[PDB]
């Protein structure tokens, strides 16, 4: 990051310590919902939001630039604190706010502030609002993958790796517990971010590494270990069709990310270090077909294998979802029939019946080796 | 529906 990018982060995390911004968002959100999903805060949602800040916080002056991070709300320059109106102008000259042509108001740009698992965040705000396809990906996939890490068990001098680290949100939890975080990527709008969110949050390259480095050569390296977590590009799209960096997976079923990770883990963890993977996985009605190819690494190598699936879709429900993506993605018409090629493709190549959204953990050098797949 | 889309969004 270029200095005076640096000192405007420094000047933005000054702001929300000020004006206590991780715990507004987290009474807004409820402690029921704060790591269920980062989509609670939308477009949708924004007007409840502006309610709230109007009827229960007084419209004070002191959130006017909160909002303007949270949902993009507009405020007048000129009714910004003296100290918040000098630091909205660095947002704005970085472009992370805008301002009104006419100079008198700020309001949103293409970042929206969050709060997930205890750090700050700026997302891409069009996963949430309107327009253009995102660049960067953050979803409840994420989340559940951060949620089934167990935290007390982290030492210090753990090495902890978070591959395909996006927002940066992975990494940056880690480095809650462990001195040593690896974070990686290879699209230039997530390196970026996760610039931005490291210093959001006072790390710095002394215990979070940001690296530029495809995962495939992360694996084969021979760094070791502790923990490893990653959300890879899992989504497989038919043949034709052009997804994006974050969501398109390798392989003829979107799994090769997967597979990659899964088979160098022996030799990446360290005896008994812990990955924790999450993906949406194609299966039939007893589970994903993925979890079937693991058995290997349990006769083979002794792991554990925990697959915590939490939520399930029967494949015709993806089929909208996949299909309005491609479109938007890629800038298609609307006279294509996006959505049987869609459907083909799952009775054909994936198999898939349902969609299994499986977060699973993995140990080498087990005490007590075996697969567990956990369904409600 | 709501759960859908991961690793897509929006
Ligand atoms: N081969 C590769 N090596 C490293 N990162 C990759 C990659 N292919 C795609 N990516 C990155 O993988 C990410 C997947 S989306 C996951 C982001 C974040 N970890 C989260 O859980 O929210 C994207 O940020 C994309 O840029
Ligand atoms: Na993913």
């Amino acid at each position: 990051m270029t200095p005076p990018l640096a000192t405007t982060i420094d000047r933005l995390r000054d702001y929300l310590d000020r004006v206590g911004f991780q715990q507004i968002y987290k009474y807004i959100v409820a402690v029921n919902h704060y790591a269920v999903t980062p989509a609670l805060i939308t477009r949708n949602t924004a007007a409840s939001v502006h309610h709230f800040f109007d009827s229960r916080l007084g419209g004070r002056a002191e959130f006017a630039l909160l909002q303007c991070l949270m949902t993009g709300r507009p405020a007048e320059h000129a009714a910004l604190p003296d100290k918040d109106r000098a630091l909205a102008d660095a947002l704005v000259t970085a472009g992370l706010l805008r301002a009104s042509p006419d100079g008198r108001e700020v309001s949103g740009a293409d970042r929206q502030l969050i709060s997930a698992f205890g750090v700050d965040l700026l997302i891409d705000r069009r996963i949430h609002f309107g327009g253009e396809v995102h660049e960067v990906y953050i979803g409840p996939d994420s989340y559940w993958m951060l949620y089934y890490i167990n935290a007390s068990g982290i030492a210090r001098t753990h090495r902890a790796v978070d591959l395909c680290t996006g927002s940066g949100i992975a990494a940056l939890y880690l480095s809650l517990f462990t001195d040593h975080v690896l974070a990686t990527d290879i699209g230039d709008v997530p390196l970026a971010l996760v610039e931005i969110n490291r210093r959001l949050n006072r790390r710095d390259a002394g215990t979070m590494e940001i690296r530029r480095e495809n995962l495939n050569d992360t694996l084969d390296g021979r760094e070791r270990f502790d923990l490893l977590t990653c959300n890879p590009p899992f989504v497989a799209f038919p043949p034709g069709y052009s997804g994006t960096l974050y969501s398109q997976g390798t392989g003829v079923d979107g799994l090769g990310y997967m597979r990659d990770i899964v088979g160098r883990l022996p030799e990446v963890l360290n005896p008994g270090g812990s990955a924790y993977l999450v993906a949406d996985l194609c299966g039939d009605a007893h589970g994903p077909h993925f979890l079937g190819e693991l058995e290997s690494m349990v006769t083979g190598h002794g792991m554990r294998i925990e697959a915590f699936i939490d939520h399930v879709l029967p494949a015709s429900a993806q089929v909208g979802p996949i299909s309005d993506f491609l479109r938007h993605a890629a800038g298609l018409p609307a006279d294509t029939d996006i959505a049987a090629d869609v459907q083909a493709f799952q009775r054909e190549t994936l198999r898939a019946d349902y969609y299994y959204l499986t977060t699973i953990r993995l140990q080498t050098a087990a005490q007590n080796p075996g697969l567990r797949m956990l369904r409600r | 529906x709501y759960x859908g889309x991961a690793x897509v969004x929006g």
